[PDB]
């Protein structure tokens, strides 16, 4: 996106929850920095907007579907990112995303038993 | 200037260069040495006290030898031109206030990344034009970056009218509309600065920027009014600074490592580099390699400098020298 | 101002000599280029192919 | 500044936590005197804004921050 | 006037300058004494009873001796000049409310720094011009300052046409606007004003004020209607008040401490300074150092106060006399 819409975030939770939902397990999860964080507050907070807020703060899509913002601090790490958003901050800070959580994982990271050993001193 | 070695790192002033041994009078001269030959190529140097000689160079293991002209390690100062773009508005509309952002990398007196912004405010009027815009942001962006309170500011400031097109006219904490008489003023040059030196204490360094608008409504729209674009620099840092500190971090691999420490119990080096001129510098990669069983490489550089008169002559001589001693092939600047 | 003063802590030291204290970073660190040379050494320029 | 912003105050809370955050140690204090702490709440409570209020109050900036007004009384 | 003391002052006052000891007749008849070697400096004052000698100065131990010139102590009255101002509208906009604000620094009857307001309500309509804005916010004004009820205006009100643009028209509680007949109403001016004054009770002392204007939406925009510029002073406040306190604190030095206190039981002492006239002051800052490991000073001053006629011709002629008996050479005003 070259400008940021509120309707392509509930487009892109109904893509991710319309059927597949089960009404008692759609807890989402979006990720970004501080900067999509603001754009995400600005319109959300709004009343024009179908979205509430539940004091942990979590918020409820109108589509029903329960949110959780979870401003990770990476997205504005300056050393990895470097290009500038014209509207400020590193612009993978203006970034979200949005994961289905549930109930056996989805993301795992694979490991081999005993790689913590292969330390070795050529001296 | 604390670098990273290939195990070892030595510098010598090449400050003239002299034919045989017996003319090495004055420190800083040298003469290259090699045998008939061609096996090993040293080099003889008159510090303060004595000649000193290098270390042996095989001419078998010599991995690479490159010399440079002094303005490869020249950084030039970056500047943008910043003005309001005609697409928005041609001129400041009235009641919006423009907020310039100065968006810095690392702050003053730090270098670790990160990110740090200076602000500059204008509110425009009903009759206000360009020239008063760009006059007022300009001075609002010194008082906001110069305040220094202690040394100078972090960039500079100019203004640019449309009769001169080129001279840069300065803006300073101090300077005020009075001062500013013109009408034709078109845009708004920042440059960066040379900031604080030190010869082993405070490596030279620089803190880019950009210059960031913030939103003004014009027609119910957020909307950004500048155009922040580069021209091209016209000021330049050389290197005297940098190879100075070259000398003094490279000078503790064969000399004293201490070199303030116990303050009254020290020993004081005499450095041969002159902070203030330019220098182009020469380097020759080497290694050894050693006997039976003993295959391992102690690789190892030896690098000149010589003051560049704008030809690189004295260092076109030293090389000229060395590739008539050693019969290498470096190539000259 | 005595209350917004009693918010911060004491440190209590021996004599009256200047003080100071040390500031660390991190190695994380970007490297800005200088330059660009293709596979013959020759520098890339702006106007370039890739 | 000539003239107030929300935005100058939430660039501010930008740079001071963007990547040095741990998304559970942000408590943040602004401390101003009575008239700033207006223009604060003038501007704070609207809903354009992106600042939601909790009941001892304290603020979340857009920026997900925690803040907390300690309008002191020397200023 | 309770004030800070070197230890000591004295008050003694000049109503009459006479050559000799046995010229002093009536009270306040005065006569500066000193020896022919000129090693000490006394004055012979007529007191309601008897003459009565002051402290003997030591001539070697004189720190400084200056005279003032009557002008110095008095307090100009300030007084601002309100208007709206023709870049937010040269005429008010109508619907909008303005609302001028006094601030003053200290209440009515404290001194104690604080922030004190009036306030001054006019609504606009699409009729009213800027005299009748101004007729209008200055009724508004004195009936909300000159509410006091018991004494007299915090700062008073007038008005000026641009026919005259120099004759203050006073606007007071009562003042209505079938008194205010004028169309050419071009500003409001906000003098301050004598507080009350007691003789050792109530000290002179003024509330300093700022004419504060609250926004308006003229085109959308909050905005500031007014401007508080400040036009020279014309009225002023002389030091009679202020050195009559002067002389009730004083005299408590040489005579009775205690004033009123025990009220039946007292001691009333007879004051020569007339509140109402205009006294130029001479001050005499000395010092007693003393004997043999008592090198300590005590120093002290005497301070003489005389009437002002235009040409400070009394003092000017008491200085003579002093110049003329210690040698001192104390400057004339």
């Amino acid at each position: 996106y070259n400008t940021f819409s509120l309707k392509l975030l509930e487009d892109a939770l109904y893509e991710l929850s319309a059927s597949k939902l089960a009404m008692d397990d759609r807890l989402f999860v979006i990720k970004t920095g501080e900067r999509g964080a603001i754009q995400f507050h600005k319109e959300v907070l709004k009343t024009v907007s179908g979205w509430t807020t539940f004091v942990f703060v979590e918020y409820k899509a109108p589509n029903g579907v329960r949110v959780r913002l979870d401003v990770d601090p990476f997205y504005d790490d300056p050393v990895r990112n470097k290009i500038l958003h014209p509207m400020g901050g590193v612009a993978f800070s203006y970034r979200y995303d949005i994961w289905y959580i549930g109930t056996q994982p989805n993301i795992f990271k694979c490991k081999i038993k005993g790689d913590n050993e292969y330390r070795g001193y050529q001296w | 200037m604390v670098i990273s070695i290939n195990q070892v790192r030595q510098l010598y002033v090449a400050k003239a260069l002299k034919a045989n041994t017996a003319a090495l009078t004055t420190a800083g001269d040298i003469v290259p040495k090699a045998d008939t030959a061609k096996t090993t190529l040293y080099f003889q140097s008159m510090s303060p006290a004595g000649i000193v000689a290098s270390d042996k160079i095989n001419l078998k293991h010599v991995l690479y030898a490159k010399a440079t002209p002094s303005e490869a390690l020249a950084h030039k100062l970056v500047r943008y031109s910043v003005t309001l773009d005609a697409d928005v508005s041609a001129t400041p509309v009235a009641g919006q206030n423009y907020i310039l952002r100065l968006a810095f990398r690392q702050y003053i007196g730090l270098s670790e990344e990160d990110q740090y912004f200076k602000y500059g405010e204008v509110i425009a009027r009903s009759g206000m034009t360009a020239s008063d815009f760009y006059k007022k942001m300009a001075i609002s962006l010194a008082k906001n970056l110069e305040n220094k309170t202690e040394s100078t500011p972090l960039v500079n400031i100019y203004l640019i009218s449309a009769a001169a097109a080129s001279t840069d006219v300065p803006v300073t904490s101090a300077t005020k509309e009075s001062d500013l008489t013109a009408t034709d003023y078109n845009q708004i040059i920042i440059e960066e600065t040379e900031q604080p030196w030190v010869l082993g204490m405070m490596p030279q360094a620089f803190i880019p920027f950009t210059p960031q608008f913030l939103t003004i409504t014009v027609d119910g729209e957020d909307r950004l009014w500048g155009v922040a674009t580069v021209v091209t620099p016209t000021k330049t840092v050389p290197d005297g600074h940098l190879i100075a500190d070259l000398e003094y971090f490279c000078m503790g691999a064969r000399g004293d490592i201490y070199r303030g420490m116990g303050y009254p119990n020290i020993i004081k080096t005499t450095y041969l580099v002159d902070p203030g001129a330019v220098y182009d510098v020469l380097d020759i990669h080497y290694f050894y390699t050693g006997s039976n069983e003993s295959v391992q490489k102690s690789e190892k550089t030896i690098t000149l400098v010589a003051v560049d008169d704008g030809s690189h002559t004295a260092m076109n001589a030293l090389i000229g020298a060395i590739n008539t001693a050693s019969g290498l092939t470096i190539a000259t600047l | 101002l005595d209350t917004f003063l009693n918010s911060f802590p004491t440190r209590e030291f021996e004599d009256d000599n200047e003080y100071y204290w040390d500031v660390i970073g991190s190695s994380r660190r970007n490297i800005p280029l200088v330059e660009a040379r293709d596979e013959n050494g020759v520098v890339v320029a702006a106007n370039a192919a890739n």
